[PDB]
């Protein structure tokens, strides 16, 4: 739940694929309280305002090891 | 079930208008031509709804009356629900009690409807304009009832940042080669210090074996040893030949190991989970089609309903494509909307809008003169028709034609003396009001 919403980190596909649920992925439509398309589009937008901000870390990460090294 | 309105210090409305009750459906309003029929549903969705939110200076304060300035700084309006507002983010004064405007954005969700009913309201003479509205046009009153494009912009706005992002994604892989290969030195340099302990025990037990295989003779002297014997050199001639010291090969080099081996794991997730989001995103976009293509049915299969009754004497469908209005007045002979009479087109509009506002069924609406050019015919099958609406929702309209009247539950009428406007509750004497 709650995890998603507000957009730290957490796991991208484990997710991806909980709103594909959401949708009609493993073809059951259609159960819950759905995609309000509204919540579809700004989930979407935080998963990526999180999958960025990994990546960046990852590079943050790497580069502050790297230069560890050099010591 | 509305509750109760009154107002303080609101456009004409200058002091005080107690002037209000009433209960659920056909609630009809009227009075003369700018009294503030329409600044008092502005009144409404004032409240209701987010469309009087950020702007600042000129917008926030033109609502609050200015009638030679006075108490520009109060501005309250009351329905039940209180907004009060002065000079400069005074805000809501939110049900005697007192909350906020993030608080009601969940409840009118949990309503509802909320903001979010678009057709919740209409004016303007818009009804009109929408004569004049073309076939794209119709597209977009169908999405923004899904929302669609709301969506729409977040999709590629995500997008982008998504490919966006995709560009640091290369700039670390530079940098992860950069390190493999700091292991690619700190490899070697741990070869070493393997081969080189290898050495200093090998080596050191020739001179331990020797030590003994060539004293264990002059033990006996009193009454692959070769082969040894410049093998010991073979060994210390290259512990002293090879050795950059450092005693912490084997440690420095099994964390920092350790960490390109977790890194280029996180390194490695980033793809996989790129190739998950990329693919939600076409799971959704999917999902868009089925969200409207569906409504889209439910609003043709309305709309002919609808329209169907307001003309009983014709059909009319609808073809999308993007999308079209085919027509005929009467079963006589058929076609497309832009060769319609002025007032022709004007019928659908409504219908339309209705088959629309209908789909999603709010618990109230509005309708700024919703009838100001259709004509006779059909005003009797209007305000009937919506009458027969009112039932299940909360109704409001303005009007001058009194068509609706004659057909009508509540009844009100504004008045403007020259710097305040109030409105009155009368009936037949109401709809005596207009035939003058
Ligand atoms: N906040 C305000 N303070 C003072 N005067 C205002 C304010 N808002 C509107 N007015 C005046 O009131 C008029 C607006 O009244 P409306 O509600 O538009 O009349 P109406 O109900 O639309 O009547 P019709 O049929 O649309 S002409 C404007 O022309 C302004 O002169
Ligand atoms: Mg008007």
């Amino acid at each position: 739940w709650l995890a998603s919403n507000m957009s730290i980190q957490t796991h991208i596909a484990e997710s991806a694929k909980e709103i594909a649920k959401a949708s009609g992925c493993d073809d059951e439509s259609g159960d819950n309280e759905y995609i309000t398309l509204r919540t579809s589009g700004e989930l979407l937008q935080g998963i990526v305002r999180v999958y960025s901000k990994q990546a960046t870390f990852l590079l943050t990460d790497i580069k502050d090891t790297l230069t560890k090294i050099s010591m | 079930y509305i509750k109760r309105v009154i107002i303080k210090g609101f456009k004409t409305y200058r002091n005080e208008t107690i002037i209000d009750n009433f209960s659920p459906h056909q609630n009809v309003i009227i009075g003369s031509n700018g009294s503030g029929k329409s600044n008092f549903f502005a009144a409404i969705r004032f409240v209701l709804s987010d469309d009087y939110s950020n702007l600042k200076r000129e917008e926030r304060q033109g609502l609050i009356h200015q009638g030679s300035g006075g108490s520009v700084m109060s501005a309250s309006v009351e329905i039940v629900i209180r907004r009060t507002v002065g000079l400069k983010k005074d805000d809501y004064q939110l049900n005697d009690r007192n909350v906020t405007k993030g608080d009601i954005v969940r409840m009118l969700e949990t309503a509802g409807f909320s903001m979010n009913n678009p057709y919740n309201i209409v004016p303007q003479g818009k009804i009109v304009a929408l004569t004049n509205a073309k076939d794209k046009e119709r597209l977009q009153l169908l999405e923004d009832v899904v929302g669609a494009k709301s969506f729409e912009v977040k999709l590629k706005a995500s997008l982008k940042k998504m490919e966006e992002t995709e560009q640091k994604k290369i700039q670390i892989n530079k940098e992860m080669g950069e390190l493999n290969s700091k292991l690619s030195e700190m490899e070697q340099e741990r070869k070493e210090l393997e081969k080189y302990n290898e050495l200093e025990r090998n080596r050191k037990i020739y001179q331990f074996t020797l030590y003994d295989r060539e004293l264990n003779e002059v033990i006996n002297q009193m009454e692959t040893s070769d082969q040894l014997l410049q093998r010991l050199n073979d060994m210390n001639t290259e512990i002293s030949g090879l050795k950059n010291v450092n005693k912490r090969a084997f440690e420095n080099f099994k964390k920092f190991n350790e960490r390109r081996k977790d890194l280029a794991e996180r390194a490695s997730e980033l793809d996989e989970s790129k190739d998950s989001i990329q693919d939600l995103i076409v799971k959704l976009k999917q999902q868009k089609v089925n969200a409207v293509d569906s409504t889209f049915q439910k609003v043709s299969e309305n709309f002919e309903a609808v329209f169907e009754r307001l003309v009983p004497r014709g059909t009319a469908k609808l073809i999308i494509h993007s999308i079209s209005v085919s027509f005929n007045s009467k079963q006589n002979e058929q076609l497309h909307v832009e060769q319609l009479s002025g007032g022709q087109k004007t019928v659908c509009a409504i219908a339309l809008i209705l088959a629309i506002q209908m789909v999603d069924p709010a618990s109230f609406y509005l309708f700024d003169e919703i009838d100001a050019a259709l004509d006779k015919q059909y005003r009797t099958a209007v305000a009937t028709l919506l009458k027969e609406l009112s039932k299940n929702a909360q109704f409001i309209c303005t009007t001058f034609r009194t068509d609706m009247l004659q057909v009508a539950d509540k009844f009100f009428r504004v008045k403007y003396e020259n710097k305040i406007s109030t409105v009155i509750e009368v009936n037949r004497e109401e709809a005596i009001g207009f035939i003058r």
